[PDB]
């Protein structure tokens, strides 16, 4: 456990927060899973639906790379506060939140190759425009767009980890 | 009409895997569960999962079969490995949401056919 | 829990911990699943405590 200890004060010390991975090199490709634990609140009054999730992000970060341990080191989430994380935000969202009881529902897991999963437990409103004109007989599409606010795509690349098994969950989703 | 299909193997010298199909109602909600029923007339529970993946076992059974669903499909699956040959019984598929329970028999309203499964030495 | 990294002896036999110290150390990041909205209730003071005992029992 020490020499954990000291693995972790060395990849810490000497982190710049400000500094993106291959800051001076090709863009830093983000993979995303979404896993749907509810959709609650679909409102035609308010046109939005609300929509609660574990929101994970992977990126590789070779400054946290280490060895001699052959396991992936889950830190405590306050850790997050210290390690570099995108720039990812909800386009359309309207009231969004973390949950935060027991604690705030981080994850940051380091692997030793360098890889960063950074997860979130996210409940979010986000608005659905409705063409409600063949209400009650009537199809919607409701999107939820995941964009980069400060970065380009020579900068960062999206894309979803594992095709369209991607976001899950959705099987499991049922509404009144 | 409610049926609870269930397909798999009856003979073993071992792994096998008991799968179970639902048609008539969509159980997403359901929980989804194996019962064990040894001669002698006694139900055992064996596994669930419920709405949230969540495997529930019992504790003769535990770590050595897996409970798993498929919800596009409506169908519940069971893999069993290490068998032993006292575990040969009648195997039944269950769906109920789970009331007072979550172990006990009474508290599912769906029962399959049930399949036979033998174990020799 | 068990922490034996907070082991300790003293006259005392248990050891209550302002949450200033407590937010200071490892504690498990328990969430509810099925959880919509919590509250941990902060009212007059952080509605929360700490005790370690000298073996290392939190
Ligand atoms: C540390 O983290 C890595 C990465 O998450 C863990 O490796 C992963 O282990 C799972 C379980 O074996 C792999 O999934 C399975 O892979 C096999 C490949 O044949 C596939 O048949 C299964 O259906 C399933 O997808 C996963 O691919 C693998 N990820 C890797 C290797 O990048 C690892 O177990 C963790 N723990 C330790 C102690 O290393």
């Amino acid at each position: 456990m020490s020499f954990v200890k000291e693995t972790v004060d060395k990849l810490l010390k000497g982190y710049d927060i400000r500094l993106r991975p291959d800051f001076g090199g090709p863009p830093v490709c983000v993979g995303m899973n979404i896993d749907i634990a509810s959709i609650d609140m679909v409102s035609e009054v308010n046109m939005d639906y609300t929509l609660t999730m574990y929101f994970q992000q992977y990126w590789r970060d070779k400054r946290l790379a280490y060895s001699g341990i052959p396991l992936n080191l889950t830190l405590d989430n306050r850790v997050a506060d210290q390690l570099w994380v995108p720039d990812t935000y909800f386009l359309n969202d309207k009231k969004s939140f973390v949950h935060g009881v027991t604690v705030k529902n981080r994850m940051i897991r380091l692997h030793p190759d360098g890889t960063v999963l950074y997860g979130l437990r996210i409940t979010t409103t986000a608005a659905c425009m409705m063409d409600l004109r063949r209400y009650p007989l009537d199809e919607q599409n409701c999107t939820l767009e995941i964009e980069s606010y400060g970065y380009t795509t020579d900068d960062i690349e999206f894309y979803w980890r594992g095709g369209d098994k991607a976001v899950t969950g959705v099987e499991r989703i049922e509404l009144p | 009409q409610v049926q609870l299909q269930e397909s798999g193997g009856g003979l073993v010298q071992g792994s096998l895997r008991v799968s179970c199909a639902a048609s008539g109602r969509t159980f997403t909600t359901y929980i989804m569960a194996w019962f064990r029923q040894a001669p002698g007339k006694e139900r055992e529970f064996l596994a669930a999962m419920d709405q949230g993946r969540i495997q529930y076992y019992g504790d003769s059974v535990r770590g050595r079969f897996t409970i798993s669903r498929d919800y596009a499909k409506n169908s519940v699956d069971l893999q069993l490995d290490g068998l032993r040959p006292e575990d040969t019984a009648v195997y039944y598929c269950a769906a109920g949401a789970g009331f007072w329970g979550l172990r006990t028999a009474s508290s599912y309203h769906y029962w399959g056919q049930g399949t036979q499964v033998t174990v020799s030495s | 829990w068990k922490d034996e990294r907070l082991k300790f002896k003293g006259p005392m036999t248990v050891l209550r911990l302002n949450n200033l110290m407590a937010s200071k150390i490892w504690t498990p990041d328990t969430f509810f699943h099925n959880g919509k909205k919590s509250v941990a209730h902060n009212m007059t003071m952080p509605n929360k405590l700490l005790r370690i005992t000298e073996d290392g029992t939190l």
